[PDB]
RNA sequence: CACGGGAAACAGCAGUGAUAAAAAUUAAGCCAUGAACGAAAGUUUGACUAAGUUAUAUUAAUUAGAGUUGGUAAAUCUCG
RNA sequence: ACAGGUUUGGUCCUGGCCUUUCUAUUAAUUCUUAAUAAAAUUACACAUGCAAGUAUCCGCGCCCCGGUGAGAAUGCCCU
């Protein structure tokens, strides 16, 4: 699933 | 309303008159009696041997209220209410 | 009232014919309500204790009428002759307590055959009537069934070797419990 | 329906009475017809009458119209394996085309009736649950079993309140 | 090669024995009435509509099967004496699956004594109804089938309904079905109400019961009084097929007659009370000659 | 029910477990029953496993499947 | 719902009103709630005797062996329930509880008679 | 979002302050079922089971008050 | 909707508002008992007790159950 307003979260990958 | 009702009811066409002007039998198919072809009126005089022309799609004027009720879309809170005796 | 012996006697009596006549009981009764659309639910009961509440319902205004399964003439008036369905409470005007009595009485009467109702023709349950299959026919006994031996060797109780008992006592020393022997074969009744 | 030339063809019964079910390999149906000439009477009536019925039974099949591009009306079917079926209609009537289509690519009567037969077993009568998916909702709705305590109150000996009272006493 | 109810010979005899009355077979029932539908038909189309009703009538007249009493089930799959007093009630296990016919399902009961045994027919039919409900079948035995209630229905000539209730409620090879059907057949014989089951699909059952109980005196008298002779001799012809090794059937081979004389053979040979039969047949003959 | 990050209680922070007593004769017999019982169920589990393989194989490449595939192909041509 | 892990399990799901239990034999993911979404409902189990003194149990045998064949775990009560039907051998804990009942009853009989004398 | 920062967490059961027209017990048990762990007897579980409280709904009975009475719309007189 | 009240000295037509039906919450007045269902102001701040342990050490499990509707036109169906 996806939408046209997806925000590129980066902190989640940074924390990982 | 009173004049319109009597004018409409006085313009009613009976089965016998329909049979005479068509010269064909009129058969009543009761739903509770199964596929039994009950005959209600017979055309007095000459009986036409030519069958009615069968149209695949009839050209009739339908009222939107009748079709809406038939398809089950009328969901008012006053149509199905329980009322007193006649 | 002296009519409990035969409730249908009142229906055949001259008093009923004189008052109601050919028309049903609920023909002359009209229910007073708040406007054009009557409430979908009538009074719960109009005979509370010993007080008659206002304009009574057709059944609660003459106490000589008894709602039982014996009399069919009274119950026929509350069932549609052509459609064969039970009239709802707003259609007649009876109180809800008596309406419940009518439905139970009508249902009981149809169970005893005193009243006619539609019986659809029903096809037989099964397509082929065969008793040959093993689900209904008796199967050969098991070799362990005829002998009387339990179906599995470990279903019965077997005395363990004393060496194994000593090993368990050493392993579970300190928190040991009193051991028991073979169970009784049959349990008596208190 | 009041508006329209033939209002009867816009009711649920008319959309549901057309029995033409394509096979799973049929994806695209292309219909070309002419708006003039007596030869195109069968094609035009087919578009005006039967196409709503065909699409209703095949929601996943694309149906596209093209008017006045080819002098001879025809129908073109595109399969999943790239196969092209060409149906030529130049004098066939409205009824003939539907019978012709039903045989080249329609499904057989035995296949349809066995398909819904296997669909019935999904709603097994022996299950319990909500009314929308199962017949009964609880075991108390079966005659003979212990009824729901809401309708008929249970005897005191079976109530847990009485069971706990004697155990504590 | 004993005669059976499904033979083509007996079926064809009984098909024309019951007759075909469109008005009685299609009777308006007490259901949710809907407005009728009218259409215009010619004379030719009317016969087509009539013959379709005849075919629908024939399908509606499929006689229910009749069988003998079923043998009781007494089978023990296993015995476990370790569970003698663990539980007080008994467990009933029913295999449910839409693909398995109801005659092959496994219904197994765990009695409190610990014996794993198959369920008897009385409980086996109850369990099938519980998990596979269908119209008209009560889980418990209805009170309508008591002896007292049957007489009330019989006094109101509800014989056609009682048979229709019995086929829906009980299993055709069950014990209760047989005793109810035989009791109904015995009562209509006593009151001479054979006219009620003329066009009813249940007419084959009572005719077959009479031909096996050697009680045709009552049935033959009514048919002659109804001026239905062509089917009456067919009933006698049925008798010879079912009971060949008898004096009556021997006469049919000796004399070798036809028509009403076939009834005369039985009337003077095996008929218990042939006085009425011969006099009524005489009454029919003189009346028919006068009518002709 | 608690979560991973919440702290445990204070009163029940000293005890760990208190196993019950063991009847020697009863425990050995019970252990022997389980060893045979688990063995029996495992064989049934593998027998049912092989049944599923047979059912799935016949639905994919069974003889009737080839008849069906050829019949529709022959009809289409 | 998307769960991290869990194993397919055949278990009993509670139902009915208070003081009137009713269990449905269902097969669902172990991490889903007891009355939550399930794969397929198999049978039923009425815990209370009816007027005939019977506790009705329903089993979908061809489907039950299908889920067991594909690796479905069984809980304690369904194993006891299947063991009674005969589909499985009697659960070892079912027998031991029976033996404990006899010994307790035997102690009860002796204790009553000892006080009597 | 949560490396970090503000900052020091009941949107788990029960309960409290504030606030709102909105008012359940700071209670019992793992006997049943469900989940976790153990080979196993078994243990934990405010999920749940059985209870406490409230006309919020439905039923039965042991229970009698409220509203309305110009018209739509069932129903009144005498005084102020 | 089977419709009803209301424009005007008055009739017809067009056109609003409202009545009559059912469900929930709060409040007023009133209240005897039993059973079942349900329990609902607030993503505001929280005292105290409890809600994840099991197990011959390893390990496995630890918003999984449960709670809420803040957020997002989020989504439903489907590959
Ligand atoms: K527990
Ligand atoms: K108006
Ligand atoms: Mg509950
Ligand atoms: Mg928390
Ligand atoms: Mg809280
Ligand atoms: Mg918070
Ligand atoms: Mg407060
Ligand atoms: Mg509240
Ligand atoms: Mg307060
Ligand atoms: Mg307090
Ligand atoms: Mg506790
Ligand atoms: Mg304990
Ligand atoms: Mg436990
Ligand atoms: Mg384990
Ligand atoms: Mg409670
Ligand atoms: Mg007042
Ligand atoms: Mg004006
Ligand atoms: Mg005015
Ligand atoms: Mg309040
Ligand atoms: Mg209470
Ligand atoms: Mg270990
Ligand atoms: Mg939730
Ligand atoms: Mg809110
Ligand atoms: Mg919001
Ligand atoms: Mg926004
Ligand atoms: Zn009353």
């Amino acid at each position: 699933m996806a939408r046209k307003k997806v925000r590129p979260r980066l902190i989640a990958e940074l924390a990982r | 309303l009173t004049r319109g009702l009597f004018l409409g009811l006085s313009r009613q066409e009976t089965h016998q008159q329909l049979a005479d002007k068509k010269s064909l039998h009129v058969v009543e198919f009761r739903e509770e009696c199964g596929p039994l072809p009950i005959v209600v009126a017979s055309p007095q005089g000459a009986l036409r041997k030519d069958p009615e022309p069968e149209d695949e799609v009839p050209d009739i004027t339908l009222d939107w209220e009748d079709v809406k009720a038939a398809q089950g879309m009328k969901r008012s809170v006053w149509s199905g209410l329980k009322r007193a005796a006649t | 009232s002296p009519y409990k012996d035969e409730p249908w006697k009142y229906l055949d009596s001259e008093e009923y014919q004189n008052r109601y006549g050919s028309r049903p009981v609920w023909a002359d009764y009209r229910r007073n309500h708040k406007g054009g659309i009557p409430p979908q639910r009538t009074r719960k009961m109009c005979i509370r204790g010993n007080k008659v509440a206002g304009n009574p319902c057709p059944i609660c205004r003459d106490q000589k009428l008894h709602v039982d399964f014996r009399n069919v003439k009274l119950l026929e008036q509350f069932v549609c002759a052509h459609t064969g369905i039970i009239f709802h409470a707003p259609y007649t005007g009876v109180c809800m307590k008596q309406h419940k009595k009518l439905t139970q009485a009508i249902q009981k009467a149809r169970d005893h055959g005193l009243l006619r109702y539609h019986i659809p023709q029903v096809e037989p349950r099964d397509l082929d009537f065969s008793t040959t299959h093993g689900a209904v026919s008796s199967t050969p006994p098991a070799p362990t069934l005829v002998s009387g031996d339990p179906w599995y060797p470990w279903y019965s109780w077997k005395q363990p070797p004393e060496r194994e008992l000593s090993r368990l006592r050493r392993l579970y020393q300190g928190r040991l419990r009193e051991e028991s022997g073979p169970p009784p074969e049959l349990m008596p009744e208190v | 329906p009041m508006k329209g030339r033939f209002p009867i063809r816009r009711t649920l019964q008319y959309l549901g009475q057309g029995d033409v079910v394509f096979k799973d390999s049929v994806k695209v149906m292309t219909v070309n017809y002419n708006t003039h000439g007596e030869l195109g009477e069968g094609a035009r009536k087919f578009v005006f009458f039967n196409i709503p019925q065909i699409q209703y039974k095949n929601p996943w099949v694309q149906i596209t119209m093209f008017k006045n591009m080819t002098p001879s009306p025809f129908l073109r079917f595109y399969l999943d394996s790239g196969e092209q079926v060409l149906v030529d209609v130049e004098s066939k009537s409205n009824k003939e085309i539907v019978e012709h289509i039903r045989k080249i690519l329609g499904k057989n009567e035995e296949t349809l009736e066995k398909e819904e037969q296997e669909k019935k077993q999904l709603s097994h009568p022996a299950h319990f649950g909500p009314r929308k998916y199962c017949l009964r909702e609880c075991m108390c709705e079966v005659e003979g079993q212990v009824p729901c305590p809401g309708l008929v109150p249970l005897p005191k000996e079976m109530t847990g309140k009485y069971k706990a009272a004697l155990k504590a006493t | 090669r004993k005669p059976t109810f499904m033979d083509e010979e007996v079926q064809n005899i009984l098909i024309k024995m019951t007759g075909l009355d469109l008005q009685k077979i299609f009777k308006p029932a007490l259901q949710e009435l809907k407005p009728p539908t009218y259409k215009l038909m010619t004379q030719a189309q009317l016969e087509e509509a009539t013959k379709q009703a005849v075919e629908a009538a024939k399908v509606r007249l499929k006689m229910p099967p009749v069988l003998e009493e079923r043998a009781p089930i007494n089978d023990v799959l296993a015995e476990d004496k370790i569970l003698e007093g663990t539980e007080t009630a008994k467990y009933v296990f029913t295999d449910i699956s839409y693909s398995i016919p109801h005659r092959e399902r496994f219904i197994v009961v765990r009695e409190p004594s610990g014996t794993l045994r198959k369920a008897s027919w009385e409980e086996r039919d109850r369990m099938i109804q519980v998990y596979f409900p269908r119209e008209g079948r009560r889980i418990l035995t209805p009170v309508i089938f008591k002896e007292e209630n049957l007489q009330t229905m019989y006094s109101q000539d509800q014989h056609v309904d009682v048979l229709n209730l019995c086929v829906a409620q009980f299993e055709p090879d069950s014990a209760e079905y047989i005793k109810i059907h035989h009791h109904t057949y015995e009562d209509i014989d006593k009151c001479g109400k054979y006219d009620l089951l003329r066009s009813t699909r249940h007419f084959g059952g009572m005719a077959w019961y009479f031909v096996n109980k050697k009680k045709i005196d009552g049935l033959l008298i009514d048919q002659i009084q109804r001026d239905l002779v062509s089917d009456a001799t067919s009933l006698v012809h049925l008798y010879h097929i079912l009971h060949p090794d008898g004096q009556s059937a021997q006469e049919a081979k000796k004399q070798g007659a036809e028509g009403l004389h076939l009834i005369k053979v039985f009337a003077k040979t095996e008929a218990q009370k042939g006085a009425y039969i011969e006099l009524t047949l005489q009454a029919y003959q003189e009346a028919f000659i006068t009518h002709s | 029910r608690k979560t991973r990050h919440d702290p445990p209680a204070k009163s029940k922070a000293g005890r760990v477990a208190t196993p019950p007593a063991v009847d020697p004769t009863e425990f050995f017999v019970l252990t022997e029953r389980y060893r045979q019982y688990r063995q029996t169920v495992r064989a049934l589990r593998l027998e049912f496993m092989s049944e599923v393989r047979k059912k799935l194989h016949e639905a994919r490449a069974g003889v009737q499947a080839e008849r069906k595939a050829q019949e529709d192909a022959a009809e289409h041509r | 719902r998307a769960y991290r892990g869990g194993h397919l399990t055949i278990r009993l799901a509670l139902g009915g009103c208070t003081n009137r239990p009713f269990y449905r034999i269902v097969a669902a993911h172990s991490k889903c709630p007891r009355d939550g979404r399930f794969v397929e409902q198999l049978g039923s189990y009425d815990p209370l005797p009816n007027s005939h003194g019977e506790k009705l149990v329903a089993l979908n045998f061809d489907r039950i062996r299908h889920w067991i064949g594909c690796g479905a775990h069984l809980s304690k009560p369904v194993e006891k329930l299947l063991g009674l039907s005969g589909f499985y051998p009697l659960h070892p804990m079912m027998i031991t509880n029976a033996e404990r009942l006899r010994r307790k009853r035997a102690r009860e009989v002796l204790l009553a008679s000892q006080k009597t004398d």
